[PDB]
């Protein structure tokens, strides 16, 4: 109101606040504006997301009285509709020129540009926007800024998801295309307005009139390109811009695409440059990236998947000329040492890749000799570089071609592993274990045998820094251990000693490889543990000496991470935190996979700590609901034992969870872990009531609010309901109270949504009612206390149960209870009037529906039932 | 009740009639728009999807982990 | 599951009805004969189904149902066996019962019912019955029951891991010594232990206990233990480290055993011995195979031994099933076969020099058997002898030609080209002087199917004489094979031949013809197009033309000679009725580039078309 007292008390959340804060929100804030531009203006840049008339609007419109009523529903448009600044249309014009004038470098409006499409969303449309942004648009004054600048608006509206159709804006848009790719830009910007702007535009589908002309254009874009590095993200723009032209190829007469065939000639002629030049080195950078375009400019003509347009392209026709290219195109030559890092390169590999599917015919008569060319004269450099050209060479099976040069590459493989250097081995690993997947015709198990049997042991001292590759080496053995699965016949019998030590060493390395000196690479923590899981797989009947010493290590690494999970630092840690984290839960999985009536005792033993800490810090930390969750359910999984004690344990805490409020919504995590441990100890059931009743009185304000988390609910206070047994009949009054109770309770409507299932919500009924049921003496003379409801009890069920008994839908489990209950009310009912013998057929038409089922079991017990329920005279 | 995150994704890879399936950007901004939002949607959503990874729901089809495209399996 | 009673849960009432005339016929026994029991199969048919029926109405939970089923197979018929033998043999009455239980059990695995226990307590009621006959039906009994009763048990319901058996355990002590031997036959014959993936070490003494069977001063002894060793090594196993150092001697018994003759099942072992022989830890097998090969000498030998009393067609046929097992796993190691097969062409020669078969059973064993053969010149040189009784005796009978006559192509293979060297050609002339309407046999459909089908692959270049080829036999054939039972061959066989070679036959068949081309059968065809889609081919329903016509479209070609014709065919038979992207991208491409001016006669009504019968094609 004054002072900001209501534009800073009125903040905080109040009843109907859509409907009388929005007055000050939406109609202050948005009466501001008429008062002063300026105010309102200066409004959007405090609190963006915190605008009465529109963040206030947006939210509290969603919920309200009526879900969707246009005069009921919104008053956001209506209160902002008092003040001129606050209208919802002055909100699209004004926004534009508010909007346009206001870059402000980044800026607030076009957020609000953008609510404006989410405000905007409750009423129908908005045509207001239009007609000045295309004067804008078409404006005299066409600074170079002013030109580029416009769209911001357009761009943001192509990204709105409601879909309208405007045409006389699509003219002034082609008039836009044919002037922009027709004027000159010496300013990266402008451009970039034109890359974003066609892309935004281009959406899934466009409806601008066709004509390739603007194509070519794009073509000739390359090379003044050329002479200017720019913004790498900016030729990014350019690599962009063709990939335009490759998600469509509208006329395939059109896209003769000659220039682009023409372009990557020139820039295939440039290969670098001569002497490597800096433009040309950027450009060897920048032309990675487009060369990433590049694969796909090869992956345009004859791709092998099915494609739209398909075609030669000029290009395989000219395979022939383009088939030396291949071999050409290797022009750049790399010294580098990395191993898990592509970057730009990968899209060198893959380009590579496409070729070696479309290598064709001469590509057979030509790769038994080209390894022999490069094994006639390898150079150090050579044959390491052969190893990587042979990664490419890897797809492929070349069957007649590949064994002679498979078989001497046996052969000259072999003498070149054991290169001295620490990196060239590893180099020789890794394409080796490629290789290694790759080929089972050869074998030299013996031959890979004496570098395991030395990988093992003596690759353990380049471990500690950097020592990933020997992990590298590692994984290529798990390799082996899957090309042994599928490689040749048997030899399953040997080496077991050797594996069992060193997997025996292996493990213990894992904690600091995880925590190990940065190599940045492509090795995976989760990864490892991945690796790890399969080594585990490949575990033997017994393993447990390691393993009790190895869930100790998890809980030291638990430390570490709760030491990591404690105090976060700026999120690179957050996530770094939460990946690792996941892979923890893989070893706690891991650990518990293997299961032995000895084994058991003793792992459970240990392992009572861990669980222990779980909880304490699982209760504390309150960081995560999934992982804290699923540790529940790992350390849940540990059926059985003397869970007395912990489950005792367990009560307070899932009770006082259920008090606890630091998570808007805990019903379905609570729901979770009760199914369960609720299963486990049905001897003594006082505990549950304390906590139950209070979570149970809890749930019915809850319960209003959620449909998802109502039927299970009601479920899940059946099963808690369920041990009946002529027992708990006073619970079983206020259980049968309850089921009356959730019936008397008000519905409730959650995202536009009401009772969606009409099935869950009544069988619920029906399911709670049969839980007094058992509960509680189906022959209670005061069956139903109240008198209006009554008479629904006493003869509005027997009128109800011929109608819902002919009736059908019937549960699996509704089924059952209602098996039951024919019996039961039948015999005492019995005798009532003709019409219960008379109207029993009803019931027969449904039955006879029930029976129609998968697997059904049982019919003795309801036959049982039946028979009581016809037991008669 | 709440709609669950591998539903959303269902949906956002489903409504786009496509092979190489989506950037995640295009989920995740969809869901900006389509749902109710948080400020660690990036965080427990794209936690989510690594755990939807980890379900085995879909195979990968470009990129490396939650940044890249992808695909259903069949 | 099973009907046992009436309505719903009625199965019940019957079971329990069965038991209780059980018990009021036990009162009094007035009868008092054997073959009691064999008179209620209709009552014993009736029993396990309504066991089933009160297990059905009340649906007991499977693990309960299976606990209880455990104990009560085992309870019922101890309890039934404790009461009913009494006031009734005790074998006997085992078998029938045993023989339903075994009725109630294949049903029972389709139906998923859970049992379990039915071994445990026979063992003790196996002490029961002696089993043990010296020369009479006894001993046909022992075998029928014990060995019958064993296997089921172990198998099926009683699921066993491990049994002491003291009937066994008698027969191990004392040696071979008087009945040890009597008593262990028994219970070998009466059962064969069933493991997965497991070396037993009751199995390794057993193998020096079959040294010294092998060291049995009778035959007899020999032969009990003979059907176990036989079995035994028939029976497929994980490990058999040692079985490498025990076959040596059953090698060398295997010698004796040539010397020896004697039993088939011995023999037959050499047929379980091919089994085992694939084995692992095929490179040395190779030199167990050349040891073999001088066995094989031995077998050479053997045969006309076996000739002289009773006949081992089976040992003749496995000298050469043996080298298959060999054949089973490859090393890539060189073959010394080579030789081998040589020996056998020398002895195949010596059965092919006299030329002749009074049993015509030989010959024909001889020839399967030899289909595999070198291909050598040599063994191509054999052929036309081969080929040359061949003519002879396809003529006599076209029944008894067909098999042989195909074989004969297929010996015809090794001559190739050429016609065999002309030998084709004198083929030809023998089918002619056999070929007519006399050919018309069961199977003649297939019949001349294959003649016609023979020609074609001798014929693999053979383009002149083809012309004349399909046309001549078909004037010929029309009138002397037509035949009203033969259509459905016929058609197949007539759009087989019209389908084969139609280019040939449209392009150089129109450009060179004797006496003319058949425009008979070119106004048949005409009319036979039209004719498929008014007629089936047959008698098929149908069946043939959408199986090969959904690969056959694209790739076969009818489009333009008759297109109308084909475009109206098409739709009634689809009526009637009811690799791929690659190929779909490709095809379209493909079709079109080689005759792009050729598509274009057809190209509206082949484009329309096309697109229907694409979507008809993919639909």
């Amino acid at each position: 109101m004054e002072l900001i007292t209501i534009l800073e008390k009125t903040v905080s959340p109040d009843r109907l606040e859509l409907e009388a804060a929005q007055k000050f929100l939406e109609r202050a804030a948005v009466e501001n504006l008429p008062t002063f531009l300026v105010e309102l203006s200066r409004v959007l840049a405090n609190p963006g997301n915190s605008q009465v008339a529109r963040v206030a609007a947006g939210l509290q419109i969603k919920n309200s009285l009526t879900s969707k009523d246009p005069d009921i529903k919104a008053q956001y448009q209506q209160r902002w509709l008092a003040i001129d600044a606050n209208a919802r249309r002055e909100v699209k014009n004004y926004v534009l020129q508010t909007l346009g004038t206001e870059t402000y470098r980044p800026s607030s409006a076009s957020q609000c540009v953008a609510g404006i499409a989410c405000a905007e969303i409750p009423v129908n449309q908005w045509p207001e926007l239009i007609p000045q942004l295309v004067a804008n648009v078409t404006n005299p004054n066409s600074t170079e800024h002013m030109k580029e600048s416009t769209l911001e608006a357009i761009g943001y509206i192509c990204q709105d998801i409601d879909p309208e159709q405007l045409q006389d804006k699509s003219n002034e848009i082609l008039t836009a295309i044919i002037q922009g790719m027709r004027k000159e830009e010496p300013s990266n910007n402008v451009k970039l307005a034109a890359t974003n702007a066609l892309l935004n535009s281009l959406e899934f589908t466009k409806a601008n009139f066709d004509k390739e002309s603007e194509r070519h254009f794009i073509m000739q874009v390359v090379c003044e390109a050329t002479q200017c590095p720019d913004t790498r993200v900016r030729v990014a723009a350019l690599q962009n811009l063709v990939k335009i032209m490759s998600l469509y190829y509208q006329y395939m007469e059109t896209y003769m695409g000659p220039a682009l065939f023409a372009i990557t000639i020139e820039a295939m002629k440039s290969d670098i440059d001569e002497v490597a030049l800096q433009g040309i080195e950027f450009w060897s950078n920048v032309c990675d990236e487009e060369m990433d375009l590049a694969i796909e400019a090869s992956e345009a003509a004859e791709q092998g998947r099915p494609p739209e347009h398909t075609s030669k392209f000029y290009a395989k026709g000219a395979l022939q000329y383009l088939v030396p290219i291949l071999t050409q195109t290797l022009t750049k030559q790399d010294e580098n040492d990395d191993d898990d890092d592509w970057n730009p390169c990968k899209a060198a590999g893959v380009c590579l890749m496409l070729l070696a599917t479309c290598c064709e015919d001469d590509i057979v008569p030509h790769v038994l000799p080209f390894i022999k060319e490069h094994i006639k004269n390898p150079d150090w450099r050579y044959r390491d570089a052969a190893v990587m050209a042979f990664g490419c060479i890897l797809e492929g099976p070349e069957p007649s071609q590949l064994k002679p040069l498979v078989i001497q590459a046996m052969p000259t493989l072999i003498e070149l592993m054991k290169d001295p250097s620490v990196v060239v081995r590893d180099t020789a690993a890794w394409t080796v274990g490629r290789i290694c997947e790759l080929l089972p015709e050869a074998a030299i198990n013996d031959v890979y045998l004496a570098p395991l049997l030395q990988c093992l042991i003596e690759g353990l001292s380049a471990e500690p820094r950097v020592a990933s590759n020997v992990c590298w080496a590692f994984s290529s053995l798990a390799e082996a251990a899957y090309e042994a699965a599928d490689v040749a016949d048997d030899q399953e019998e040997p080496a077991t000693y050797c594996l069992s030590s060193s997997f025996e060493l292996i493990v213990q390395k894992l904690l600091e490889t995880t925590d190990r000196p940065d190599g940045h690479q492509n090795n995976l923590r989760s990864s490892a543990y991945e690796s790890l899981m399969e080594i585990v797989k490949n575990s033997a009947k017994d393993c447990y000496p390691a393993v009790q010493k190895t869930t100790l290590v998890i809980m030291e690494r638990l430390q570490q991470v709760l030491q990591m999970e404690s105090h976060i630092q700026s999120t690179s840690d957050r996530i770094q935190f939460n990946d690792l984290q996941s892979l923890l839960c893989a070893t706690l999985q891991n650990v518990l996979r293997k299961v032995q009536h000895q084994d058991a005792l003793q792992i459970s033993d240990v392992v009572m700590a861990s669980l222990l800490r779980m909880f304490q810090s699982t209760a504390g930390s309150g960081g995560v609901q999934e992982d804290a969750l699923m540790a529940v359910s790992t350390l849940v999984e540990v059926l059985g034992g003397e869970f007395l004690k912990y489950m005792e344990a367990f009560k307070p805490f899932l009770g006082i969870g259920l008090k606890n409020y630091a998570e808007y919504q805990v019903c379905l995590a609570a729901v979770g872990l009760v199914g369960d441990l609720c299963r486990a100890l049905q001897s003594n059931i006082i505990p549950f009531c304390d906590e139950v009743m209070q979570l149970l009185l809890e749930n019915l304000g809850n319960e209003n609010v959620h449909r998802s988390v109502k039927p299970q609910i009601l479920s899940v206070f059946g099963d808690i309901a369920l041990a009946i047994g002529g027992e708990f009949k006073k619970y079983l009054e206020v259980v049968l109270n309850t089921l009356q109770q959730a019936s008397q309770a008000q519905v409730d409507k959650s995202d536009y949504d009401m009772v969606d299932y009409l099935n869950e919500l009544r069988e619920s009924c029906l399911e709670a009612y049969t839980g007094i049921v058992q509960g509680l003496k189906g022959d209670q003379e005061n069956v139903h206390p109240d008198v209006m409801l009554v008479q629904p009890r006493v003869e509005f069920i027997l009128s109800f149960i011929d109608h819902i008994a002919g009736d059908e839908d019937h549960t699996d489990g509704v089924v059952a209870c209602a098996a039951g209950l024919i019996g039961d009310l039948c015999t005492a009912f019995g005798k009532d009037v003709l019409k219960l013998v008379e109207a029993r057929p009803m019931i027969h038409e449904l039955l006879t529906e029930g029976r129609r089922s998968k697997t059904n079991k049982a019919k003795t017990l309801a036959t049982w039932a039946t028979k009581e329920l016809r037991k008669l005279k | 009740d709440h709609p669950k995150y591998s539903d959303m994704i269902v949906a956002a890879i489903q409504a786009e009639k496509n092979r190489a399936g989506s950037s995640r950007q295009s989920i995740q901004k969809y869901i900006k728009s389509h749902y109710k939002v948080g400020e660690n949607a990036d965080s427990q959503i794209k936690l989510s999807i690594k755990r939807l990874v980890t379900t085995g729901v879909l195979k990968q089809t470009k990129g490396v982990g939650a940044s890249g495209s992808f695909r259903l399996a069949k | 599951k099973e009907y046992n009673d009436f309505a719903e849960v009625f199965l019940k009432a019957f079971a329990v009805g069965v038991q209780q005339v059980l018990l009021k016929v036990l009162y009094q026994y007035k009868e008092k004969q054997y073959i009691a029991p064999r008179v209620l199969q209709q009552t014993l048919n009736y029993f396990n189904q309504g066991v089933s029926h009160a297990v059905t109405w009340k649906n007991l939970k499977p693990h309960i149902q299976g606990i209880i089923q455990d104990v009560i197979f085992p309870l019922m018929c101890y309890t039934d066996s404790d009461e009913d033998l009494w006031q009734e043999d005790v074998f006997e009455d085992f078998i029938s019962p045993t023989t339903a239980a075994q009725t109630l059990l294949f049903t029972s695995c389709s139906k998923r019912k859970e049992v379990l226990q039915k071994t445990m307590g026979f063992c003790y009621q196996i002490l029961t019955e002696p089993a043990a006959d010296p020369r009479k039906k006894d001993g046909a009994l022992h075998m029928i029951g014990s060995l019958a009763e064993i296997l089921l048990k172990k198998k099926i319901y009683k699921d066993q891991m491990e049994f002491m058996l003291q009937n066994h355990v008698f027969p191990l002590f004392s040696s071979e010594l008087g009945y040890m031997r009597a008593r262990a036959c028994w219970v070998l014959h009466y059962f064969c232990e069933v493991k997965f993936k497991v070396d037993q070490n009751l199995q390794t003494a057993l193998e020096l206990t079959r040294r010294c069977l092998i060291d049995d001063r009778e035959m007899p002894v020999k032969v009990e233990a003979a059907i176990a060793l036989q079995v035994l090594i028939s029976n497929q196993e994980k490990a058999k480290e040692y079985i490498v150092p025990f076959i040596r001697p059953v090698m060398q018994a295997l010698l004796h055993i040539i010397r020896e003759t004697e039993n088939d099942d011995l023999t037959n072992v050499i047929q379980k011995m091919i089994c085992e022989y694939s084995e692992e830890v095929t490179p040395i097998a190779v030199e167990m195979t050349q040891h073999l090969a001088m066995t094989f000498n031995q077998v050479i030998q053997t045969g006309p031994d076996e000739e002289g009393s009773d006949d081992k067609a089976v040992t003749a046929m496995g000298i050469l099933n043996t080298i298959d097992t060999l054949l089973s796993v490859v090393e890539d190691h060189k073959e010394i076969t080579q030789q081998l097969e040589g020996i056998c062409l020398q002895v195949i020669g010596t059965v092919l020099q006299q030329h002749v078969l009074e049993f015509y059973e030989e010959i024909f064993s001889l020839a399967h058997s030899l289909t595999c053969q070198q291909v050598s010149p040599q063994m191509w040189q054999l052929l036309p002898l081969v080929f040359d009784i061949f003519q002879q005796d396809g003529f006599d009978y076209f029944t008894d030609m067909m098999p042989l006559l195909h074989n004969y192509v297929t010996v015809d293979t090794d001559t190739l080209l050429s016609d065999t060297k002309y030998l084709e050609m004198i083929y030809s002339m023998c089918k002619k002087i056999l070929t007519g309407v006399a050919g018309e046999d069961a199977e003649c459909h297939a019949a001349k199917l294959l003649e016609v089908v023979i020609l074609q692959c001798k014929g693999r270049g053979i383009d002149q004489v083809i012309p004349l080829f399909v046309e001549a036999a078909l004037e010929r054939l029309t009138r002397e094979v037509k035949t009203s039972e033969l259509r459905t061959m016929c058609l197949q066989v007539a759009i087989a031949a019209l389908y084969y070679s139609p280019p040939l036959l449209f392009n150089t068949l129109e450009n060179l013809r004797f006496p003319n081309n058949e425009e008979p059968v070119t106004n048949h065809f005409i009319k036979q197009w039209l004719n498929d889609v008014d007629c089936f081919l047959g008698l098929h329903d149908r069946k043939i033309c959408v199986l090969g016509l959904c690969a056959l479209i694209e790739l076969e070609q009818r489009p333009q000679v008759l297109n109308q014709m084909s475009s109206q065919i098409l739709p009634a038979f689809l009526l009637l009725f009811n690799e791929y992207q690659i190929f779909k991208a490709i095809f379209q491409k493909l079709q079109g580039r080689d005759p792009v001016w050729y598509q274009a006669l057809t190209q509206g009504l082949n484009e329309d078309q096309g697109k229907q019968l694409q979507d008809i094609a993919t639909l």
